[PDB]
DNA sequence: ATCGGATGTATATATCTGACACGTGCCTGGAGACTAGGGAGTAATCCCCTTGGCGGTTAAAACGCGGGGGACAGCGCGTACGTGCGTTTAAGCGGTGCTAGAGCTGTCTACGACCAATTGAGCGGCCTCGGCACCGGGATTCTCGA
DNA sequence: TCGAGAATCCCGGTGCCGAGGCCGCTCAATTGGTCGTAGACAGCTCTAGCACCGCTTAAACGCACGTACGCGCTGTCCCCCGCGTTTTAACCGCCAAGGGGATTACTCCCTAGTCTCCAGGCACGTGTCAGATATATACATCCGAT
């Protein structure tokens, strides 16, 4: 049969331009240059990689296989991004 | 038939029924208040631990807690916080 | 016995009681009509502090008397 | 002969509409797939309890909203209204992440 | 054996002095824990929680609501300038932001 | 072994000065001392300077023998001439005139210079203790004496009186009944017992009257002081470095003060924005109103920037109004 | 119960197919399988399609009985006609022709589709263990086979051979002596013993020859493998998830390799910028040169982005040059 | 005699304009507006007050009277301003 | 008829001269007095071991040099060369101290 | 006749005489290296302490130290650091 | 009793494994300390110190000097982009800054 | 006995020794002229590994012989 | 400035659902009473180091003048971003089924704390010489006005 | 496009003080045993994470139009830089005092550890009302027009 692990790719294009523009409006921005939408996807991918890497380090120390919400809360607290409301 | 998992929910609720006797709290906001209390607990207790290692003592006392509060909290919160703690410890020893 | 309770703000409340009533009841009566907890009320009349164990007749408080209400701090 | 608002008033309307609410502003399934395919770079396979993906989305939204709040100050400093990539790059450097 | 009396009641507190003593004792902070340390720490924690819940309740009331939700905790924290320094690096989930527009962006008259 | 004596405008009282004058700071000594008290009397009565700018000019020699005895001879028999001006049916201006601001300031600084010998000893205390020493200026005390308006049926107590200059100023500027100062430490108290003597001496030398006061040594946290604190009208306490344990006890003693009693303090015994709910009904801030005084500069002795002094007033009407608006719904 | 048989261009060997064909993914099954292997033979020899585009056109019906037996009847007796074309003094093209890239890729994917039944079972391992499964693509193996240039006097070992597709590709594309694969886990090894059979079968069916190899089950950290690792020319190891404890041991086993021995690895056994001083003289990076291969995309099986593969070469001249430039001063 | 504690005042004017301009040059600044020299003294006074307040809190906990260099190193470390070289 | 450099070359000379050295750039006695009279706001009297005043000066210098390094980026962002107070105020806000 | 105050000076010097056999260190730079070692010690040991409280263990082991190193150090320092620690622990147990 | 042998020598280390074990044990980190924890931690500390001292020595050599001073530690740290992240918030005393001028400030040609 | 030591880089060093010298001395001699620590040197000749306890005469190494020098890793 | 039309936002009313607040039973952790040992509190001694004052030399700060370059306002052009509309894509919601893996319980063995004896590693104290700083003199580079 | 002149580098010469190495002596690390609890492992259960399907509709997408805004250019002017003269107070070397930080010897009381016991707080159920959703209407803001 066909190979294991159906692979996913270029999912950053799911952070679409209207979504980036809603986030800009909540940040209080009135007019958006058209080259912002790629700089923003770069910034987001870097942030997410840095957090998920630590969440997985925590989840591997505990010898398990699912990333819990405490792994994310600890990975965030370790970078100064404390988060209230998910079981801290 | 689960294990017992404890929290500050009932003490947060007792304090709320004193400040605002006719207000309630949603479950998601009780989660936030619960993580807030743990966060400030660990900040103060870790600062007091450090403060006692510096001086080569091996006891966390009510002086370490007072000094850690004065180091961590901002200007006008810290005054009222130490005046609450002092009143509590006094009412305790005179009993 | 009809009595008047004078507050420090120039407010007077009128109450209806009998000399046979207990002090617990009188303090509850003040609480009942104005909401002040009994433990904060200190009553002084003709330079006497009212004592928990005395009765109204003990202090010789007669009809149309006026009482003074001083408010205290809790503890 | 339709009616049409002038450029810049619907924007100020969306500002208020989105600063009044608290919902999440990214679609949920696209974001979940993004998280799930960032976590493929670890050869083993993982499972992502669902509150984990929710926590990740909350922190990710709250990071970008404040980055845009700084980008705006940088753009207004240059006597502009439009935000451009060279404002993101200055916010992220002064803030202490790019250098 | 006399009648039990929690240590919170002798202090005049609503927060659990015995549970705080245990969490300090089992938490690897020092070799020993004093007697007034849990009383002091519990009184401080209770003061701070009352201080936040009062402002959260005010914000809930002037939205014409009788329950506190995370938006009211957020508004209470960010509108007070000393709680905003204690919680300057936390993120309250489902809390939104403060309404704020720059004055160069508003339309001219 | 001779003198630099001078003569009393009111009464017949001698002042004494040894020829080796005391040592003070950069440029300060008994020279400006004497020339200025002469200047203040010449401003006090006009006939004196109308006799005391004839014959003379403005400056004089500070280190010389004969210039100071020039001033003493001139002043002494010129005052004898004034005495002969008043020998007739004439009567001088009143004895009970409360001294003016400038005259009083000269008096208090004169007393302080004479009695306190070694001021650096006042710095012998324990660090960060309640016993630290710090002093209030003349201008802040004046502001407070004018802000509170003490009638003749008020009692003024000064907790931690230090050397005593606050009580001396208030006793000389106010018309009250009696004034008390209590001071626990040893070194300031030993100077207070000298300040008392020297103030009475110089005051009756000038011929101005004051209220009556007492500078005692004690402990305001004693069993004997609880009911003296409760039986007092206005209280001055400099609780800047008392810390939260002594301030808690003073709060427990201020609860029993009578209505309209006022306190002034370096730090407030109650927040300036004290709300009130079912949870702080034991706090003393629930029966008092706090107002911050205007921060004039040079207010304290330990720093150069200005500090404010927080007048409190006891008024139990706020508690009953809260209780009475509680029954509205 | 009937067939979908076809006939061997070289040799006389039958292929078998049950009428209910296997189930694969979204759009993939034995239909494209058979039509494409026919296409590859028609590209293999031109006379076949010159006989196999006459009479016919391009598309055919996948689900129908008679369209597949149309293709089988046509192909089988058209190949018999080809056999009669070659009945004379003519001789077909060589048997030992190493299969081209496209033909080989079809062969390996054919073998993998047939043998591995339930690929999701390959995911039954322990998390973050050395036993995790992950597979290398065809294009990366090709790049490596062309980067290293194996002569006919080299031995190739593949540590952790997985199912075996790497060794099969290298054994069919290189002219070496022997090829080994060792695999510890149970589930991949049980499929490897089928891959071996099916590869030999399909290869001699097409009529192309390969080197000789062996897909054993073992443990490359054993006592029996230390001197087989030391007696090897080129080593392929996918040590992405082996962790630092197994990599330390493999470093201790690679020290005894002969000069000019080469390794390729997912992660480098030595930094790309390894300096050398008196402190790391025990490190294995002091006797080898590391070069990063070009990161073509689609290189691995677990992610979509490209990964690089770090060719190492054993060369002890760097250590002696350091020692010999040490005596210069 | 004269009062205790000879008081000091307006010593911020000792952070003089040439000193502020040397610090700007080390920071890489080519041209300085003339209103910078007061904004800078404000920034410096705030920084110093925040550090010295904690240094004195540490020195009072230990029941002593001189501020040591470890008090300053701890007060700085508590604000994220770690300092190497003074006995940490 | 003297010789005189053009405005902006002696500045670029001082840049290099001060980015090459490691000395302290504030006078020592004025700074010590500043520290000593900030510490007067605590009623008690203190004594300041001398390495303490040195540590304070090191941290104070290193704070201002980096604040100026951010002020410069803000000024160059506005297409300027001169640094002005509104650049200090933006650096300190984006950086997370003023708000 | 003072008390004994210890530091890492001699081990810093032994390591320097291996990397650069003909270089010395000034006293002020030895102070900096001394505070650097203590700083990184406390970072790693505190992270490992925390990591062991999360999992409800009461032992700091060589797995906590490895994971704390992988959490704290940047990308390419951490690889070489764990490969140094692994070699040390191996040379130790095989002895 | 056999011949003593420090625990550093069995590991092949220059840093003190026994002193690290003691500092972990007396430092309120956990109830118990393993056997390989001090060996691992001492090997890591030594690796990092060698990594810094090598670059500091290079910088000292190309200033034509034979001793390391704080300026060379500073240059070594700030010029390496992964030590600059570990020490991104520390201040090395008497260390100066990196030479760096913006290209819009240099004179035009 | 004169001997030659051939390295893997095509370098040959000539040494002067006598059969009565110890192995410790020979390893020291290689160290002495090229700086290579003795513990990293592995000498192989005519398919024999030289053993610490043998002498040069033990292996029958005669004048004008050539030795092979292989370099090893430390531990 | 004022006016009118059309659009978007707020306000009042009904209904309904699911989450909050409250009550019950039980069990495990907190309080009570008590004993033993060591940490901290206190008194006394010593000596290092912080503070204060003095004089002299010179480096750095302060002040003022001249001019040029850079900040800032105004104006014009042209492209790129906002608004609205019709079309197309997949998110969201619900409902179902599966089975893996997280969580818990019961044993048992190895590993780490504790202890007593002992000896060498590392610290403080003490010299000695060489690396580096300071200085003078020549060469070179770079800037600016020709 | 190039000379004059100021600033920076580079090459020896002298001196000094701090790095480096050696000694003697405690005291902390190592060795050798013993014990008891943490954690490793096997087995079981049952919750929740994954995968699939269909349907409805909300949100994304692509496109056309015009206008506000970004950006370049030009002109004025004033403010900041480079330099020279004068004035101030930092720095350095020295001396003297005495305070307070650091150490040592005792003693006592406050905290850990233990055993018993009982009530506070957690999980589980259950009812009702606060808030969301939908509709009808008032009105407040925007834009074109006068
Ligand atoms: C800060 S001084 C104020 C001096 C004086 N009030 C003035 O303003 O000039 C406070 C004085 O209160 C004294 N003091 C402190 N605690 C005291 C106490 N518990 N009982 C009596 N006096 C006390 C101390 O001796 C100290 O001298
Ligand atoms: C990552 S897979 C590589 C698959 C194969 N090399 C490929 O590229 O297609 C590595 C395999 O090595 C095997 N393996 C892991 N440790 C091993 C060991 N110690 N001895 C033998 N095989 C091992 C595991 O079973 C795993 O399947």
């Amino acid at each position: 049969a066909k190979r294991h692990r159906k692979v996913l790719r270029d999912n950053i294009q799911g952070i679409t331009k209207p979504a980036i523009r809603r986030l800009a409006r909540r940040g209080g921005v009135k007019r958006i240059s058209g080259l912002i939408y790629e700089e923003t996807r770069g910034v987001l991918k870097v942030f997410l990689e840095n957090v998920i890497r630590d969440a997985v380090t925590y989840t591997e120390h505990a010898k398990r296989k699912t990333v819990t919400a405490m792994d994310v809360v600890y990975a965030l607290k370790r970078q100064g991004r404390t988060l209230y409301g998910f079981g801290g | 038939r689960k294990t017992r998992k404890e929290s500050y929910a009932i003490y947060v609720y007792k304090v709320l029924k004193q400040v605002h006797p006719d207000t309630g709290i949603s479950s998601k906001a009780m989660s936030i208040m619960n993580s807030f209390v743990n966060d400030v607990f660990e900040r103060i207790a870790g600062e007091a631990s450090r403060l006692a290692h510096y001086n080569k003592r091996s006891t966390i006392t009510s002086r370490e807690i007072q000094t850690a509060v004065r180091l961590l909290l901002p200007g006008e919160l810290a005054k009222h916080a130490v005046s609450e703690g002092t009143k509590a410890v006094t009412c305790y020893t005179s009993a | 016995m009809q009595i008047f309770v004078k507050t420090l703000t120039g407010k007077t409340i009128t109450l209806e009681v009998e000399p046979s009533d207990t002090i617990e009841n009188v303090k509850a009566k003040i609480q009942d009509k104005e909401g002040i907890p009994p433990d904060q009320q200190r009553l002084i009349f003709a330079g006497k502090q009212l004592e928990d164990g005395r009765t109204l007749s003990d202090y010789n408080i007669q009809k149309e008397s006026t009482l003074h209400l001083v408010l205290r701090l809790r503890g | 002969k339709p009616h049409r608002y002038r450029p810049g008033t619907v924007a100020l309307r969306e500002i208020r509409r989105y600063q009044k609410s608290t919902e999440l502003l990214i679609r949920k399934l696209p974001f979940q797939r993004l998280v799930r395919e960032i976590a493929q770079d670890f050869l083993t396979d993982l499972r992502f309890q669902s509150s984990a993906v929710l926590a990740l989305q909350e922190a990710s939204e709250a990071y970008l909203v404040a980055l845009f709040e700084d980008t705006n100050l940088c753009a207004i400093h240059a006597k502009r209204v439009t935000i451009l990539p060279k404002d993101i790059q200055l916010a992220r450097r002064i803030r202490g992440e790019r250098a | 054996r006399a009648k039990a009396k929690t240590r919170s009641s002798r202090a005049g507190l609503q927060f659990p002095v015995g549970r705080v003593h245990r969490l300090l004792r089992k938490g690897n902070y020092a070799e020993r824990v004093g007697a007034g340390a849990p009383v002091y720490l519990a009184a401080v924690l209770e003061y701070l929680t009352a201080e936040i819940l009062e402002l959260a309740g005010n914000a809930a009331r002037d939205n014409k609501k009788t329950r506190i939700i995370p938006r009211h905790l957020q508004l209470a924290v960010r509108n007070d300038e000393e709680l905003n320094k204690l919680l300057g690096r936390v993120t309250i989930a489902q809390g939104g932001v403060l309404p704020n527009i720059q004055s160069v962006l508003l339309p001219k008259k | 072994k001779l003198e630099l004596r001078l003569k009393s405008p009111v009464g017949a009282e001698p002042a004494v000065y040894p020829w080796p004058l005391p040592v003070y700071d950069k440029h300060h000594d008994a020279a400006h001392e004497i020339i200025e008290t002469i200047r203040w009397v010449c401003e006090e009565i006009p006939d004196l300077k109308l006799a005391m700018e004839n014959y003379v000019l403005i400056d004089y020699d500070t280190k010389s023998f004969e210039s100071m005895q020039r001033l003493c001879d001139k002043y002494n028999r010129a005052i004898d001439s004034i005495h002969q001006l008043w020998k007739g049916t004439t009567q001088p201006m009143k004895l009970n005139t409360r001294p003016s601001t400038g005259l009083l300031r000269h008096i208090l600084q004169q007393v302080y210079n004479h009695s306190v010998t070694d001021p650096e000893k006042l710095n012998n205390y324990e660090p960060f203790s309640p016993e630290v020493y710090g002093e209030t200026s003349f201008d802040l005390v004046a502001q407070m004496i004018d802000e509170i308006k003490m009638t003749d049926d008020d009692l003024f107590v000064d907790l931690g009186s230090g050397v005593g200059q606050v009580v001396l100023q208030v006793a000389a500027a106010t018309n009250c009944k009696h004034h008390y100062g209590v001071e626990k430490a040893d070194i300031p108290a030993k100077y207070a017992e000298t300040m008392d003597r020297e103030f009475r001496k110089w005051m009756k030398w000038y011929g101005k009257k004051h209220a009556e006061y007492t500078l005692e040594r004690g402990d305001f946290l004693s069993e004997e002081w609880r009911e003296r604190i409760a039986n007092t009208s206005v209280i001055f306490v400099n609780n800047f470095a008392f810390g939260p344990e002594v301030d808690h006890q003073l709060k427990e003693r201020f609860a029993n003060m009578k209505e309209g009693g006022r306190i002034v303090s370096s730090k407030p015994f109650a927040p300036l924005n004290f709300r009130i709910n079912s949870r702080n009904l034991s706090d003393i801030g629930t029966i008092m109103r706090v107002v911050e005084l205007s921060p004039l500069k040079g207010s304290v002795s330990w720093t150069g920037k200005p500090v404010s002094y927080y007048l409190h007033t006891i008024d139990r009407t706020i508690l009953e109004n809260y209780f009475s608006s509680l029954k509205n719904p």
